[PDB]
């Protein structure tokens, strides 16, 4: 929603240091330059003129957009990294496992029995968790994509199935 | 041998006698030796068994021969009865001539590996024979069209000495 | 000859008089049996065509297409018994009646010895296909689609009717042998061009060349699965058969008048394949790919070169078997998702692993990857075209380069990638769909060992 | 090239898998003692690539550089081969410097391991192959190219001068990173590092035009 | 060597172009010059499967090298003297090459200064 | 201050250098407040049918079918012949076709010229 | 007619066996990678004998096996040409990929589709020594795309990685 | 890679905050909210999460990085992101 | 990753080696 | 440890 | 043993059928397996016809 | 600190890496020349 | 299901049906800009910013993460140019005009003096390959009947 100034500065601080890390590479340089980079940040902390603070962040990222490393450092799991959705091709949705032939299902009896409990739980919980939704939905549709928790006891938080039953990040 | 040596002239192979001097054993002799009593002999043993069985009950087959039949230059105009024999005879000779080029092409390709680095000059005879065939083949069937017929082949040919005799008249002057 | 025809038409009473639920079985039995008998016809002699009577004859060109059509006949029955299960027995019987009646006409026209006899069932194939597209088609714009497909071919076929009867009144009979033996040099008189145009445009229309092709995307997409295969795997190819047969009395007029079509076809294939690169509909993308391959044959046939005819017959069959398979791929995916947009169901390989394979050789075959019969077709045509002119390879090779991008484009968008979260009705593939898919690919590689069977009379 | 170039990959693959599938050259350092065999494997491979005498690359590259020099060729073409050979050593130092000769930079939990016989046997199998390599092939094949004999010694050393020269400054440039001075972004670095600017343009301009032509024009 | 600079940086008329020489007649400047007497006739050089670029005068010191290699097998450390003999022969062939190069080179500058000497006197 | 980054249709200006949101107004911030609301209005019911146990099918996107319609059928009914459309059609139509005709015509008009006077070599060219 | 020509060709028929065995699906679904690695090893060991025969004698082969099909004056035939450029390349190429196979099991010790992976490498391999060993331009063109399409699948081994497909 | 389990996470987690000289070891609690009691400025909070990022090797999105606020909550967000349940 | 590996990992320390 | 792996039914 | 039956059913058997195919089918057709002429050197005799072709004529005595 | 402490400290210099094994390599050298010089002398 | 009126229609001339069309694409009127009426039949489909899917924030949760798309939002008319696999639009660190300038500069710079490199080739001062038997005429495909012109090499 509102990308207020302080988050933008934190965006500037976090990403610039990562780029600065990609430059210095050596830890002592990275540590040394970070502190001075830190030092020149907090020194201008007293500005009642928020517009001036914005003006101070005009040339800020422009120098960054010049000073940006053409190949920044990203851990491979993150977007752009080498191991980005590398193991996605393995993860398969759980609902496809309902298709399994009974002989295949018989190969894993107790786990399939546990699935039945989850199937049973999600059934009545759906009506309960959906009922909580309309009774507390803000007027004029949802104003924020954040989803309210389960207010009462026993009931599960609404729309919990896909998040909870999401395939693990390392499926094999 | 199954095929004919005249159709496929094979110059005699020049195999040098093995005269090594180094005392350490030449390995390739041994690998050939073990191969002989591990692969070659069992293959030959099976081969002599199959070949004698083949000769036990021998059945024959011959090669069909088409006698000469009047072609299209003496076939009457229209008269598709005589055109049928004419066209089929010409197309049969087309097949033979295509195979004739094929035979020459193999002989030319046979020289390449056979002569090795001597290919450039050793079989210039093979080169000119193919050159003579290919040029003459061009005058016979080339550019006849996908719907080629003995009529067109005669038509294309009839242009040839038409231009040639016209050139001969000019040459005589 | 007869040993194929009566078994085909006598198959019709069987389906009508069979039991309520056995219709698919007994029809499939003898359709495959008919295929076996047709394969017995595949043999050819050296130069004289296999002639049977005044009414029917076969050559090295007709025979490969004949066995292809009979081979096709089981496949529509296999491909259709999923969206017609919930239908009254009479309509199912009527649907089967349409296919074999259609297939019966195909045997007739390919074996026809007289051009008019070739002509009469040349359009007669339209009536069963018009019913298939209109009645059992599953869409809304199928009505306009059937009209476009019907009128386009008639608009081209009727000039052939006037042209063909003119031959009869001028050169006696129109028996294919009698035309070939009594061929005369067509003059350059300004009437002979309209003579030439009429004898060619009829086969142009149902062989979609750039400009005269807008019916095909509307023909294929709204047609049902069985209609799409028959239309793309044989119907686009009656035009092909006609040109190899009818260009006997169009020379040397074909030498000079070929230019507008050759430029239209060679440029069209680049344009059409470009459309494939950005098609939103999977069935439409396959349909436009057929235009590109078919337009390649237009250059092939119209060059009139021994090599060009040979590569034509190679692409003649290989494209038909491949296009039928790709339409099966789209159909086998369609009902699961109940939509035609390509990006609707991405990452299908993680869900259906075998269909990932079946889509894979299917895309490779359409790629003209050697030694698949498609490569023998395209590569032979390129050499014939290159001899005709050196420049065309720039156009020729560019098509292969474009053909690569869009072919794997459907592969990556559908098979590879992340599976769609929302969809949950994708069930494990029925072994009918799997069996049918191998029914297509397996003879294709089986044909690779013996190109000489499908090279044609020029071979 | 089949021997030593194939090496550098699973040698690199050894560090990748062992150091938790990380492929950024800026995260290793100090691996010399951590993976002695992998480090040993890489230095032989890099030296083979540079063309150290009497081992693999010498039997081909040192002959090639001498060969093209000893011929009627394009003068501009010959010059780039020398610069490339010096640059060939240049990135070789960069790999050995950043990856091995330094201090650890990977995440704290270390899992460095190469003791698996599969990795050891595979690498060693090509190691004995790469050590001798050209000696066997050159001595075995019949003498079937024309050998040039009278080189003016000044250019016969060029096969070794340029790489040794390129070794020098690349090392000096690499440990200049150890120097505390900040590295200002040079415009040449902005060019060389971005794959030489080719992917940014040729993979965005021609693809967009042809695609836009297909939809906007053509089809529509 | 340095003749590249002498040709391009300096005048080009005083460097014998590699695509041109020899230009002056071999007898001109060489009274009673002898011919390169070849040794292995075209026959023996042929069936040795000798490649065309190696079919030179020093090829005689290449053919027996193959013979030494044939009996050397499996040992590949033999033929050292023969190979060195072959390389030394190509050295003798090679040392002649720039001898001819400067023969033309020295002659053409000599022709230049002779021309000026026999032109400025008028 | 090193020279700025000028954008392009293929390399757009990044949001980090975009002057609009750095100079927000007491109105533009209000504009980017119902953006999330309608986004939630699209996300909420989507998850509802996505997480519905009884739901066995495909959640058709009205935006998706709109895109296919606008790109497949809703072209000619919205098409109007104008000089821009007319010239582009002619330029991309007859243009390339006639261009290739001239190229192929002159090439063939040189090829047959050479062979007619015997100025070309096909000594080994037989399988045409 | 030495074993040279005979056993230089079987080397090709040696390493196509793992492909056929995989299609049976009776093939060992666990120790498959070991099966191919050992197979390539034997293919390598066989490959030296044509090599060792070469530098001794210096004979390079052209074998014209089963005649595919004849085109009038063209006789397109499956033919393998064992030049020095070939008879040397098979020994080194299998030697490298055999070592790669040994490294492959350790590195890809967790990929669930590992049997498919080793099958692809062999399929790539076959496409290779039919490219180098190509007496006719057509079967040279066979490899020139057989390897290319094989690279596409191998490069996109992680099908889900959108960049890998790109 | 052995299964990284939440007990190991918090051990590695509090290892780094104790390492941070601005947070001397004595008063580290599992749920010690940074600026509420430790006085750690939020500008350094956008700095301790990259220390976590290299500690466990993965990127923390900013949407929750500003929300990553307590050492127990540090551990909590770590576990589910790598499906750590044990 | 079962217990009993001969290359048991370490935290912020030099990893153990083997004479082999 | 050992935990269930999900996979589409390959029985058919 | 695992190497034995692997040798027989993957090396020994395939080379058997290849040799049979080569010796009696491929070589039964002309110009299918075309060798190179075994290079012969001055002074090297051949076994087919016995005679030794002449030695090289004495070199002009080049020594280093 | 851990990256600069423990066994991770005092890493070898650049040129120190390339000449790894020289001490043993030279050790194998001297015996090698001794063997061949004696063998040549016996000839 | 979508019956008829969420299907796209003709260009909205006046703001009333512009508002209706904006609701038809579940977006407000302040951000609903139709394509220009060039006559190319784009209809009432909205101008969406020419930005590839690569510019979408990956950390945001999308209903179609591979294309980074939610459900129901109006997707670009040209989605199959700007898909992640296909043409990108992400801002390069250096300007596009400079992007082309240096690249076009390099290729031309390298190509040009390659021609001048051909103008002044590099060669050692060495004569030609003295070849025996009149420059190997007979063994280079020369006609045996056509006698070669006498080519001999001397000693210097
Ligand atoms: C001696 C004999 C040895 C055993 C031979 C066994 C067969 C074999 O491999 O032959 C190799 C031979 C090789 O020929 P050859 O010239 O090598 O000679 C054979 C004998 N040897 C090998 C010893 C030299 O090739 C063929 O026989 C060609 C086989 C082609 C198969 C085509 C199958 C088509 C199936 C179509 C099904 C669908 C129909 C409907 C659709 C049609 C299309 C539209
Ligand atoms: C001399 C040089 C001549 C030209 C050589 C080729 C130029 C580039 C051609 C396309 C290259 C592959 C490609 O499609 O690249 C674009 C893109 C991948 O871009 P990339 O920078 O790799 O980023 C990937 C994500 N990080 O990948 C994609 O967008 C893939 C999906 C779309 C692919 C469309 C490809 C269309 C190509 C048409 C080319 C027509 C003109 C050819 C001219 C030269 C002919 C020889
Ligand atoms: C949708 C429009 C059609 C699509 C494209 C179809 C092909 C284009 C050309 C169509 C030609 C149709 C008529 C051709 C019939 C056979 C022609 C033939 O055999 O050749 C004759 C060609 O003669 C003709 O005049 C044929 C017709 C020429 C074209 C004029 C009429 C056809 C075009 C208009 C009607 C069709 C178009 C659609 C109208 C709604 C030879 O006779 P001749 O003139 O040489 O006779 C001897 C002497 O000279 C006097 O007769
Ligand atoms: C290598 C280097 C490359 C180049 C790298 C960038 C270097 C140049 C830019 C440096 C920053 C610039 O001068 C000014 C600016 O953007 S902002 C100044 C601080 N004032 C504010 O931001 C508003 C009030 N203050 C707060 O909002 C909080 O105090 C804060 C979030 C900042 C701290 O966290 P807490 O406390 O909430
Ligand atoms: C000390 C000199 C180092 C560089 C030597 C090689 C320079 C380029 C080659 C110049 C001579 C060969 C080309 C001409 O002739």
């Amino acid at each position: 929603a509102y990308l207020t100034h302080q988050q933008k500065v934190l965006r500037l601080y976090k990403r610039a240091l990562r780029h600065l890390e990609s430059w210095c590479v050596h830890r002592d340089k990275y540590r040394y330059f970070a502190c001075l980079m830190r030092a020149r940040f907090d020194e201008h902390k007293n500005e009642k003129d928020m517009v001036k603070a914005t003006q101070l962040l005009r040339q800020a990222e422009e120098e960054f957009w010049y000073g940006q490393h053409p190949q920044p450092y990203i851990f491979p799991e993150s977007p752009g990294g080498t191991s980005y959705e590398r193991y996605e091709c393995y993860k398969v949705p759980e609902w496809c496992l309902d298709d399994w032939h009974p002989s295949e299902k018989a190969m894993y009896p107790d786990y399939f029995a546990k699935r039945e409990q989850w199937k049973r739980l999600r059934r009545e919980s759906w009506e309960r968790e959906v009922k909580q939704l309309q009774e507390e939905t803000p007027p004029g549709g949802p104003r924020t994509e954040a989803l309210p928790p389960a207010r009462k006891e026993g009931d599960l938080p609404p729309l919990w199935w896909h998040i909870v039953t999401r395939p693990r990040e390392r499926p094999m | 041998d199954s095929w004919d040596k005249d159709v496929y002239p094979e110059p005699p192979r020049r195999t040098p006698a093995p005269a090594p001097q180094t005392s350490l054993p030449n390995p390739v002799t041994y690998l050939t030796k073990i191969f002989d009593l591990l692969v070659d002999r069992p293959v030959t043993l099976a081969r002599e068994f199959i070949e004698q069985q083949h000769a036990k009950n021998r059945y024959y087959y011959y090669h069909r021969e088409f006698r000469r039949v009047p072609d299209i230059t003496e076939c009457e105009e229209k008269d598709i009865l005589c055109m049928f024999e004419a066209e089929m005879q010409w197309r049969r000779d087309y097949k033979v001539d295509q195979e004739i080029v094929n035979i020459i092409q193999e002989r030319l390709k046979a020289c390449q590996q056979r002569e090795g680095e001597s290919y450039r000059q050793n079989c210039a005879k093979e080169l000119e024979q193919f050159t003579q065939v290919s040029k003459a083949f061009q005058d016979r069937y080339s550019d006849l069209g996908a719907h080629y017929s003995a009529r067109k082949c005669l038509a294309k040919q009839k242009q040839r000495m038409l231009a040639e005799r016209k050139a001969a008249k000019e040459a005589a002057a | 000859m007869l040993k194929i025809i009566i078994p085909t038409t006598m198959l019709l009473p069987m389906t009508w008089m069979s039991k309520h639920n056995m219709i698919w079985i007994n029809a499939t039995v003898h359709s495959l049996l008919i295929s076996l008998i047709s394969l017995s016809l595949l043999n050819q002699l050296g130069e004289n065509s296999l002639n049977f009577s005044l009414t029917f004859f076969s050559d090295s060109l007709s025979a490969p297409l004949l066995v292809l059509t009979t081979w096709l006949l089981p496949l529509m029955l296999m491909a259709s018994q999923s969206h017609l299960s919930k239908e009254t027995t009479t309509r199912k019987k009527l649907y089967i009646t349409m296919l074999i009646l259609l297939q019966l006409f195909l045997i007739m026209t390919f074996t026809a010895t007289e051009l008019i006899l070739f002509y009469i069932l040349f359009e007669a194939t339209l009536v069963p296909t018009l019913i298939i597209i209109t009645r059992w088609g599953n869409q809304t714009e199928r009505l306009n689609a059937g009209l476009y497909f019907l009128f386009y071919t008639l608009a081209g076929s009727l000039p052939l009717l006037v042209a063909l009867v003119y031959i009869q009144n001028t050169t006696g009979s129109l028996n294919f042998l009698i035309i070939h033996y009594w061929s005369h040099p067509l003059s350059n008189s300004w009437s002979n061009i309209f003579m030439w145009l009429a004898c060619i445009m009829a086969f142009m229309v149902k062989m979609p060349l750039y400009g005269l092709h807008l019916w095909l995307p509307k023909a294929h997409v709204e047609a049902p699965i069985a209609g799409s295969m028959v239309l793309a795997a044989v119907l686009l190819k009656l035009g092909g058969y006609g040109m190899m047969r009818i260009t006997t009395i169009l020379n040397p007029l074909t030498n000079y008048m070929a230019y507008p079509f050759l430029m239209l076809s060679m440029w069209g294939m680049i344009m059409t394949s470009s459309i494939c690169l950005r098609q939103t509909d999977l069935k439409s993308l396959i349909a436009y790919s057929s235009v590109s391959h078919m337009a390649l044959v237009i250059v092939a046939i119209m060059i009139q070169t021994p090599w060009s005819f040979m590569g034509a017959t190679a692409l003649m069959i290989a494209h038909g078997l491949t296009s039928s398979m790709l339409f099966c791929l789209a159909n086998t995916n369609y009902e699961r998702v109940h939509s035609r947009t390509m990006i609707l169901a991405r990452g299908l390989q993680t869900l259906l692993p075998l269909m990932a394979t079946w889509w894979l050789m299917a895309s490779l075959t359409n790629l003209a990857l050697p030694p698949s019969i498609n490569l023998i077709g395209e590569l032979f045509i390129i050499t014939a075209s290159f001899s005709w002119s050196n420049i065309t390879i720039i156009l020729m090779g560019m098509n292969m380069m474009i053909t690569a991008l869009y072919s794997l484009y459907m592969l990556i968008t559908t098979q590879r990638g992340k599976y769609t979260h929302h969809i949950n009705n994708i069930k494990a593939s029925f072994t009918r769909e799997n069996a049918l898919m191998a029914l297509h690919i397996l003879p294709l590689l089986l044909l690779t060992l013996n190109p000489k069977m499908i090279l044609g009379p020029l071979y | 090239h089949a021997f030593f170039k194939a090496m550098l990959f699973m040698c690199s693959g050894s560090i990748i898998h062992s150091l938790n599938d990380e492929q950024d050259i800026r995260k290793m350092g100090g691996l010399y003692k951590a993976m002695p065999f992998t480090t040993t494997a890489l230095i032989i491979g890099s030296l083979a690539l540079t063309g150290m005498p009497y081992l693999t690359g010498f039997y081909s590259k040192d002959l090639i550089i001498e060969a093209v020099n000893m011929s009627y060729t394009n003068a501009w073409a010959l010059l780039m081969t020398l610069i490339a050979t010096s640059l060939t050593a240049a990135y070789s130092t960069r790999i050995i410097f950043f990856a091995f000769l330094g201090k650890p930079r990977f995440p704290p939990l270390v899992l460095i391991n190469e003791n698996n016989p599969l990795l050891i046997n595979s690498i060693k199998r090509l190691l004995i192959g790469s050590i001798f390599a050209g000696f066997i092939i050159s001595n075995n094949i019949p003498p079937m190219t024309v050998p040039n004999t009278t080189m003016p010694l000044y250019m016969k050393m060029t096969a070794l001068i340029v790489t040794i020269m390129g070794f020098m400054l690349a090392l000096e440039l690499n440990n200049t990173t150890y120097y505390l001075k900040f590295k200002y972004p040079s415009q040449t670095y902005k060019f060389s590092n971005m794959l030489g600017y080719y992917p940014s343009i040729m993979h965005r301009l021609p693809t967009y035009h042809n695609l836009s032509m297909s939809q906007k024009s053509a089809s529509s | 060597g340095a003749h590249l600079a002498r040709r391009y940086l300096g005048d080009a008329s005083k460097e014998p172009d590699p695509l041109r020489m020899p230009t002056f007649p071999p007898d001109y400047g060489f009274p009673e010059r002898k011919e390169r007497e070849m040794v292995a006739t075209q026959q023996e050089m042929n069936d040795a499967q000798l490649m065309l670029q190696q079919r030179d005068y020093c090829a005689h010191y290449l053919i027996q090298l193959l013979k030494c290699k044939r009996d050397s097998f499996p040992n590949f450390l033999a033929c050292k003297h023969e190979q060195h003999d072959w390389d030394y022969c190509e050295h003798l062939d090679y040392v002649k090459r720039m001898k001819e190069f400067e023969r033309e080179r020295r002659l053409l500058q000599r022709k230049k200064r002779r021309e000026q000497r026999e032109a400025e006197m008028a | 201050s090193f020279p700025k980054y000028k954008p392009s249709r293929l390399a757009t200006l990044p949001a980090t250098l975009d002057p609009a949101e750095y100079d927000i107004s007491p109105e533009t911030r209000k504009a980017q407040a119902e953006r999330l609301a309608i986004r939630s209005r699209l996300k909420r019911e989507y998850l509802l049918q996505y997480n519905d146990p009884n739901r066995l099918g495909v959640i058709e996107d009205p935006a998706l079918i709109r895109w296919t319609y606008a790109r497949s059928a809703n072209i000619y009914p919205n098409f109007r012949p104008t000089p821009k459309t007319s010239l582009l059609g002619a330029l991309f139509g007859i243009g390339p076709l006639f261009f290739w005709y001239y190229v192929f015509k002159t090439d063939r008009d040189k090829k047959e010229k050479l062979i007619q006077e015997g100025k070309l070599d096909q000594t080994f060219n037989i399988s045409y | 007619m030495n074993p040279f020509a005979s056993l230089t060709l079987t080397t090709l028929i040696i390493l196509t066996i793992p492909i056929m065995m995989s299609n049976s699906n009776i093939y060992k679904t666990n120790l498959y990678p070991n099966y191919v690695k050992t197979t390539v090893s034997y293919a390598f060991t066989l490959s030296l004998v044509p090599l060792l025969m070469f530098m001794h004698t210096g004979q390079e082969m052209i074998i014209s096996n089963w005649h595919w099909m004849t085109l009038q004056t063209v006789e397109l035939s499956l033919s393998f040409k064992m030049d020095y450029f070939s008879v040397m390349f098979i020994p080194v190429a299998l030697f490298v990929t055999w070592s790669i196979m040994e490294f492959s099991m350790w590195y890809m010790h967790s990929d669930p589709f590992i049997n498919r992976f080793f099958k692809y490498l062999v399929l790539f391999l076959i496409t290779m020594m039919i490219l180098v060993t190509a007496n006719n331009l057509f079967q040279l063109f066979i490899g020139w795309e057989g390897v290319g399409i094989m690279s596409f699948l191998l490069i996109g081994w992680w099908h889900g990685r959108t960049d890998a497909n790109t | 890679a052995p299964p990284l389990t939440l007990e190991a996470i918090k051990d590695r987690v509090l290892y780094v905050l104790k390492l941070y000289d601005k947070i001397d070891p004595e008063k580290l609690s599992v749920n010690s909210h940074f600026m509420k009691d430790l006085g750690l400025d939020s500008l350094d909070q956008v700095e301790i999460i990259m220390a976590m990022e290299d500690e466990f090797g993965f990127e923390i999105p900013d949407i929750d990085a500003e929300k990553l606020m307590c050492p127990q909550e540090i551990v909590d967000y770590i576990a589910d992101k790598k499906d750590v349940y044990e | 990753a079962g217990g009993g590996v001969h290359i048991e990992p370490r935290y912020r320390q030099f990893p153990q080696l083997t004479r082999s | 440890k050992r935990l269930f792996i999900i996979k589409p039914s390959g029985f058919y | 043993y695992r190497h034995s039956i692997f040798a027989v059913t993957h090396v020994l058997i395939p080379v058997w059928i290849i040799h049979y195919y080569l010796k009696y089918h491929v070589t039964a057709k002309p110009y299918t397996v075309v060798e190179r002429k075994p290079r012969i050197f001055p002074g090297d005799t051949i076994l087919e016809t016995g005679e030794v072709i002449p030695l090289m004529k004495e070199f002009p005595d080049q020594h280093h | 600190a851990w990256r600069y402490s423990g066994g991770f400290a005092n890493n070898v210099s650049f040129v120190g890496a390339l000449l790894k094994g020289f001490k043993w390599g030279f050790a194998a050298f001297v015996v090698a020349v001794g063997a061949e010089y004696y063998l040549e002398s016996q000839n | 299901h979508v019956t008829k009126d969420m299907f796209p229609g003709p260009y909205p001339k006046t703001p009333e049906e512009r508002a209706a069309a904006a609701k038809k694409y579940n977006m407000r009127v302040e951000d609903y800009e139709p394509y220009p009426d060039d006559g190319m039949g784009y209809g009432d489909y909205p101008k969406l910013p020419d930005r590839s899917q690569q510019e979408r924030d990956p950390w945001y949760d999308w209903d179609h993460p591979d294309l980074r798309l939610n459900w129901g939002e109006p997707i670009h008319w040209d989605l199959d140019m700007y898909i992640r696999n296909r043409v990108d639009t992400s801002p390069t660190p250096v300007s596009w005009n400079t992007m082309c300038k240096h690249l076009s500069g390099f290729v031309a710079f390298m190509l040009f003096m390659f021609w001048v490199g051909e103008i002044y080739p590099s060669y050692q001062p060495v004569g030609p390959k003295q070849y025996p038997y009149n420059d190997l005429y007979l063994e280079r495909g020369g006609d045996p009947t056509k006698e070669p012109e006498p080519v001999v090499h001397y000693e210097i």
